RNA sequence: AAACUUUCAGCAACGGAUCUCUUGGCUCUCGCAUCGAUGAAGAACGCAGCGAAAUGCGAUACGUAAUGUGAAUUG
RNA sequence: GAGAAGCUCAGACGAGUAGGCAGGCGUGGAGGUUUGUGACGAAGCCUUGGGCGUGAGCCUGGGUCGAACAGCCUCUAGUGCAGAUCUUGGUGGAAGUAGCAAAUAUUCAAAUGAGAACUUUGAAGACUGAAGUGGGGAAAGGUUCCAUGUGAACAGCAGUU
RNA sequence: GUAGAGAUUCUGACGUGCAAAUCGAUCUUCAAAUUUGGGUAUAGGGGCGAAAGACUAAUCGAACCAUCUAGUAGCUGGUUCC
RNA sequence: UUUCAAUGGCCCGUCUUGAAACACGGACCAAGGAGUCUAGCAUCUAUGCGAGUGUUUGGGUGAUGAAAACCCAUCCGCGAAA
RNA sequence: AGCUAAAUAUUGGCGAGAGACCGAUAGCGAACAAGUAGAGUGAUCGAAAGAUGAAAAGAACUUUGAAAAGAGAGUUAAAUAGUACGUGAAAUUGCUGAAAGGGAAGCAUUGGAAAUCAGUCUUACCUGGGUGAGAUCAGUAGUGCGAGACUAUGCAC
């Protein structure tokens, strides 16, 4: 017999994409490669994350892009933006700036209104070549609480988190337990 | 159809069987088991004997509540019975192979009984009635016989 | 590639209608080839065989006999044809059936009907 | 030593699984609108050379007339 | 090169009900594919032969048999049994056993017949004993009535009845 | 006291029966509130009852048939390969 | 493979704190035999598109052969505001 | 007070075309003389049961038996298809063979005994030795400029 007590056994983490596309299987090649030759952390980053859910993957338009490059101390001016995931379009920026983005895919909208703008798109695989070790790069993420679920999760008394309801008004969970003039709130 | 078996020469052997026959298995296995490998004529001389009560057939595997005998003591054993009725069967299936073997021109002085086999047929289904409006089986046990006699 | 809705691809319709057939139905399900020679005489392909025809055997253990045909039994879409027969335990001698795909006729027990199906074939005389 | 009992195998029984089949079922879709006092639906009894159940038929009775086909029916 | 879903080096570890997850095995049917198997024997089945897998299972020799069937990638489901006093069917040990003992009772000869304790004839011995084991009817049955034949099944033994 | 109608005791026989109530002996009644054929009426919360919750087709403290109905079960049983 | 010898081995399933139990089911064998489908909801994953998204209520090539494929307008649902 | 087509419905009836459906304990209760046989006074209840073979060629005739049948024969591709008929499992049974057995049997481990099964080896490739015959091989000549592979005409005999 031996006294081993085992919690953190078993690694936690994807070894691989969930994903059967196979130009994302390329694109782990490559990545497996350059995280596996060089000794950056950027490869390292971009490795994990091809192995990543969609949930885990959120989206990021071109008018976070333009906000998180364009900061008063940045000095991130001339630098080509990188995300794992989705670039989307914020129609809401009338005016788009001339960008530099890698990314694994673009909205058509975005893909169009980068380009018109005087920027560029890359893919991943443009990337490696260009920054095969990410130096002068700008790795981004979405935000990742920013879906739906997370509206819900820790529901509980006074958490201040969403119910899930059917349908939302008067009659649909706003009486006794959620104020005072019914029994009590929360 | 086809005989269990095949102990003998072909030519030089004869054989007789009956399908359906209703004479009872029990009686008719112990009825065999005891002419097998006799003589044709000691086994004719030994039938005869068991319709007159002479001699009786040892009831060896269904022996269950079977009466004693002291003729019984020639097998040694205890148990033994006149079954008649078996035993016409058989002595009519012994002279239709010995009319086969006369056909078939075997020495019809060195006959041996090579095999004889009781197989239990399909049931034929009475019913009796029982106590309290109940009805329960009465069924027959008939019997296939084939015999095989040979030359020794 | 059939295309009609009017028509039944279906096995069990086709093997129903076909072994359901009424006699005069069976009539034309027992059809036989014209000879080389019958052809060309009478442009047609094929007839319902009748008896008195007189055909020769071209398929089976019977192939290259011939012989009028004698009945032609449709209960059992069956050619008799005379001396094509087999042997009984008791020396009788039964006929032997032939299907009427099997044969090939090679004289027409021509007749004023017969003649009309043969111009109404498209045939000629 | 047999008999006896037990297990296995061959062969023979008993029984009808398995496999393959299938003029049947089930389900879907498409199309159609037509019972009866001018006696319906249903019931009974009869009708064939040899026919009891089914099909058919009604003393004109496995049918008459009429039309089509064109040599069978068949145990 | 080493199915990169690959290859290679090293260390530690191994109970498990209820329960959870993963990777596999097997079955019917669907799409794709395999100059796939097959009357020179498909499928199925038997086996006192062989091989593979930790296992689910798989392959094969011999026998039997007679018309279809399989591998690989996918699709799909009425998809795997020892149990449910489970269902339906078949078949056992109990067993040649329990038993076939109420209602007095049979016997001799002949005929017939392959065969007679049980048929028929004669003889004897008996019984019901007229509130009948006699002679009719009503209800109910429905051909059971009669003659000639038969004797598989039935007549819980027998059968020429 | 016989026929008929009953059913006391043996707590007899039988108790996988001759029989889902019978057999033997014994016993009750035997000219009337008697026994009984056929016809006829009463039908299920209904009938009918000299009353035992009896009887109403081997069914009765609410018959039998089909349907609602695969009624519900905090309960019992089962729940199929590695 | 069979059998022998030596050593070990209680009858499975089940409910149970606890079953070899004098707890229940199970004589035998075959075939059948039990988490399904649907309207929702929730998490997680994959795919498409993304401030949008959803061709199948409908209409069209359509007649040929067409329950498929393929194409096409206005609404509308959900989302973009509490 | 009143009438009215179409677009809508349709587990009945009639006709038609289909199916990733079931495949004889399944699928309708009924693949078959099935709402049949059978049960109940009645209302009602309600089954079981498909497959010889291409073709009956469904076994003449002889013989034993009172007969049913058996044995010879015969037909068939097959009777290891005989109508009690395709295949023909298991339970259960008879015969034969093998083996074991002092109040259960079965199983596991290990070997003995007996029975039974597989090695097909030393094949391939390489070299040496013996004789044998033969269109004869390395460098080259010539036919896409420099280097490398290939075939092809000859020489090298
Ligand atoms: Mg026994
Ligand atoms: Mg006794
Ligand atoms: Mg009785
Ligand atoms: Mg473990
Ligand atoms: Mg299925
Ligand atoms: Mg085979
Ligand atoms: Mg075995
Ligand atoms: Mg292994
Ligand atoms: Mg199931
Ligand atoms: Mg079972
Ligand atoms: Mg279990
Ligand atoms: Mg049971
Ligand atoms: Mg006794
Ligand atoms: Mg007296
Ligand atoms: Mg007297
Ligand atoms: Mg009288
Ligand atoms: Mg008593
Ligand atoms: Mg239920
Ligand atoms: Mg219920
Ligand atoms: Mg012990
Ligand atoms: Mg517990
Ligand atoms: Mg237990
Ligand atoms: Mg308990
Ligand atoms: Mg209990
Ligand atoms: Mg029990
Ligand atoms: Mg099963
Ligand atoms: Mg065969």
């Amino acid at each position: 017999g031996i006294d081993i007590e085992r919690h953190h056994v078993r690694k936690s983490q994807r070894s691989k994409p969930a994903s059967e596309n196979v130009y994302l299987k390329l694109l782990v090649k490559l990545y497996r490669f350059l995280a596996r030759r060089t000794d950056s952390r950027f490869n390292k980053a971009i490795l994990k994350r091809l192995f990543q859910s969609k949930t885990n993957r959120p989206p990021i338009s071109i008018s976070k892009i333009a906000a998180l490059t364009s900061r008063k101390s940045a000095s991130l001016e001339g630098k080509t933006t990188v995300i794992v995931g989705t670039v989307t379009d914020d129609e809401r920026l009338l005016t788009v700036p001339k960008l530099s983005v890698a990314a694994l895919r673009f909205t058509k909208s975005a893909r169009a209104r980068i380009l018109k703008a005087g920027g560029e798109v890359l893919t991943l695989d443009q990337l490696a070549l260009r920054a095969p070790t990410g130096s002068n790069t700008v790795l981004l993420r979405g935000k990742k609480h920013a879906r739906e679920a997370y509206r819900h999760f820790g529901f509980g008394p006074h958490k201040h988190k969403a119910p899930y309801v059917r349908s939302e008004g008067r009659k649909f969970e706003r009486a006794r337990g959620r104020r005072k003039s019914r029994a009590f709130k929360v | 159809v086809r005989y269990s078996a095949s102990p003998a020469l072909e030519t030089k052997c004869a054989k007789a069987r009956g399908a359906y026959l209703r004479t009872h298995f029990k009686n008719s296995r112990e009825v065999a088991f005891t002419i097998n490998g006799m003589s044709l004529k000691k086994a004719f001389i030994f039938l005869d004997n068991v319709k007159e009560h002479k001699q009786a057939v040892p009831f060896r595997r269904f022996n269950g509540g079977v009466g004693r005998t002291a003729q019984g003591k020639e097998f040694g054993v205890t148990q033994a019975r006149w079954p008649v009725k078996s035993v016409k069967f058989f002595y009519d299936l012994l002279k239709n192979a010995e009319a086969n073997a006369e056909a078939k021109g075997l020495d019809m002085d060195k006959l041996i009984i090579k095999h004889v086999q009781v197989n239990a047929a399909p049931k034929q289904r009475r019913r009796t009635y029982r106590a309290h409006g109940r009805v329960t089986a009465y069924l027959s046990s008939p019997s296939h016989i084939e015999i095989i006699v040979a030359e020794e | 590639m059939k295309f009609s809705r009017d028509v039944t691809s279906s096995r069990r319709k086709q093997r129903k209608a076909h072994f359901g057939a009424p006699s005069s139905v069976r009539r034309v399900l027992m059809s036989a080839p014209l000879s080389k020679e019958l052809r060309e005489q009478y442009k047609i392909r094929s007839l319902p065989v009748r008896r008195d025809d007189q055909i020769t055997v071209i398929r089976g253990s019977n192939k290259g006999r011939e012989g009028k045909i004698t009945s032609v039994y449709r209960k059992k879409f069956l050619l008799l044809i005379e001396r094509v027969t087999r042997e009984k335990a008791n020396g009788a001698s039964a006929p032997v059936g032939i299907d009427a795909s099997k044969v090939v006729i090679t004289k027409l027990h021509l007749d004023k009907d017969r003649k009309d199906l043969i111009v109404r074939k498209g045939g000629k005389v």
